């Protein structure tokens, strides 16, 4: 099926298959191997033009995912070899290879302080590369690719710093005034549909050092508690989020920070369905279904947010959330106030 | 019937969403395909299992998954070491977010092997708790794995 699936056409420059190999067989076939069966099938009835579309099919390829050689010197080592070849036959006229290898802290309000972690929440999220949820999925640990290491220490940073602001105040009246900001502003980020940051909040408010805080919730509204209620049944568990996928399917326009379950999802559609039939051919729905879960997430890596912000304010509150707190301090602080 | 809350918890690269998959199907974005009807010890039950692949990293959805959570699988691969070493802080998160010393759970070698099985059952022997291996690929040891958290959340 290698050959048979490598048969993507290009006339002189012309798929969505060609985009879901290129995008996704370093998932299952080692792209170096790819390379070397480029150049093995190079050499071929009046069929130059074969050879140039396989050179307009390197050229593509190499410039669309420009990352293929960082990590990889056996890639870079084949297709040196592969422009080599070509100007060493000197034929063809592919210009592809002189082409190619050239104390107070918020005295903010509720909806300014949601939209700035918002801008900060998107501004990390866009960094993240696909090849890092790629590695994500194989590797298993985030570790080793520096993007969606930043968003998921942005949102624990969120989390410890919602968690030690509540417990930064004496007496649980204090605390429940904090905890109604909190509120207001778990309900400001769920109306400008930033879930992320929403369940980052609402987890540092649904802790269980934050939970046990019996006097602060006696002193916190009735209207506060409902919304918590609402909203920790949104973000729950059960059903693997399904109150969360009816939102989101029922969001629209920018409702796009999304949460790492994401990263669960595509682990799933991994572990589902195997990379390779027992017939050596390897079948594609599986990374078709990859392919358009993470163009859905590059899509959303594309979009503007409705809302504008203070950059020098987004450095404040960046200072602000790198704070070093473990679970231990944390933990010893909510006993030593209840 | 009874509905059983389940947690696969462990480090990933083990194959915990393997043989979670494995329990369960012979389209995990849909509520239902982590969720299942079985029978145990002669009455019906509904197990409602959550794998852990994303979820490890973000604190919140770590506390509301155990403390939501009603039995675990902690979870390691018997041909790395440290996927061993990680249940320790596994199980003390786990009792700081229950508040017990008599939490649900049942410790599962998983996939030569670096791991001896000696040292596996000394722990789950130091904290009281059923140890099980698995074969996610052919010998899928599951149903006895996951039932055998069922009668441990049964029996609290």
């Amino acid at each position: 099926l290698l050959e048979k699936c490598i048969q993507s056409f290009d006339s002189a420059g012309s798929d969505h298959m060609l985009n879901m190999v290129l995008a996704m067989h370093s998932w299952v076939l080692p792209s170096a191997d790819l390379a070397a069966r480029l150049l093995t099938s190079y050499q071929k009835d009046t069929q130059e033009l074969r050879r140039l579309q396989i050179c307009h099919l390197v050229r593509y390829w190499l410039m669309r995912h420009p990352e293929v050689m960082h990590q990889d010197p056996q890639l870079e080592e084949v297709i040196g070899r592969f422009w080599a070849t070509v100007a060493r036959e000197g034929n063809s006229a592919q210009r592809r290879l002189g082409d190619s290898s050239d104390l107070l802290f918020d005295h903010l309000e509720t909806g300014e302080l949601a939209q700035h972690l918002t801008y900060l929440e998107f501004r990390s999220f866009q960094a993240i590369t696909p090849q890092d949820l790629r590695s994500y999925v194989l590797q298993g640990s985030v570790r080793g690719c520096p993007a969606l290491e930043g968003s998921v220490g942005l949102s624990n940073s969120v989390s410890r710093w919602v968690q030690v602001m509540v417990l930064s105040r004496p007496g649980p009246l204090q605390r429940a005034q904090v905890l109604d900001k909190f509120i207001h502003v778990a309900q400001r980020l769920h109306q400008l549909q930033n879930f992320n940051t929403l369940m980052a909040v609402t987890g540092g408010l649904c802790h269980s050092a934050i939970s046990r805080l019996k006097d602060s919730h006696a002193h916190l509204s009735p209207d506060s508690t409902k919304a918590l209620l609402e909203l920790t049944e949104l973000l729950a568990s059960h059903n693997n989020y399904a109150r969360y996928r009816r939102t989101w399917a029922g969001c629209a326009g920018f409702r796009l920070p999304v949460l790492g379950v994401h990263l669960k999802d595509l682990v799933s559609l991994h572990e589902a369905q195997p990379d390779r039939l027992p017939d050596g051919r390897l079948h594609l729905p599986k990374l078709n279904n990859l392919y358009l879960r993470l163009q859905e997430l590059v899509a959303l890596q594309g979009q503007h947010p409705p809302c504008s912000a203070n950059e020098d304010l987004l450095h404040l509150l960046t200072l602000s959330l790198d704070l070093f707190y473990t679970e231990d301090e944390i933990y010893e602080l909510s006993y030593a106030r209840e | 019937m009874t509905e059983y809350k389940l947690v696969v918890v462990g480090a990933g690269g083990v194959g915990k969403s393997a043989l979670t998959i494995q329990l369960i199907q012979n389209d995990p974005t849909i509520e239902d395909s982590y969720r299942k009807q079985v029978v145990i010890d002669g009455e019906t039950c509904l197990l409602d299992i959550l794998d852990t692949a994303g979820q490890e990293e973000y604190s919140a959805m770590r506390d509301q998954y155990m403390r939501t959570g009603e039995g675990f699988l902690c979870v390691f691969a018997i041909n790395n070491t440290k996927s061993f070493e990680d249940i320790h802080q596994y199980r003390e998160q786990i009792k700081r977010v229950k508040d017990s010393d008599d939490v649900p759970m049942v410790l599962v070698g998983n996939k030569a092997r670096t791991v001896e099985s000696r040292q596996a059952q000394d722990l789950a022997r130091s904290y009281g708790i059923p140890y099980i291996e698995t074969s996610a690929k052919t010998r899928q040891g599951v149903e006895d794995a996951f039932y055998t958290l069922v009668r441990e959340i049964r029996q609290h």
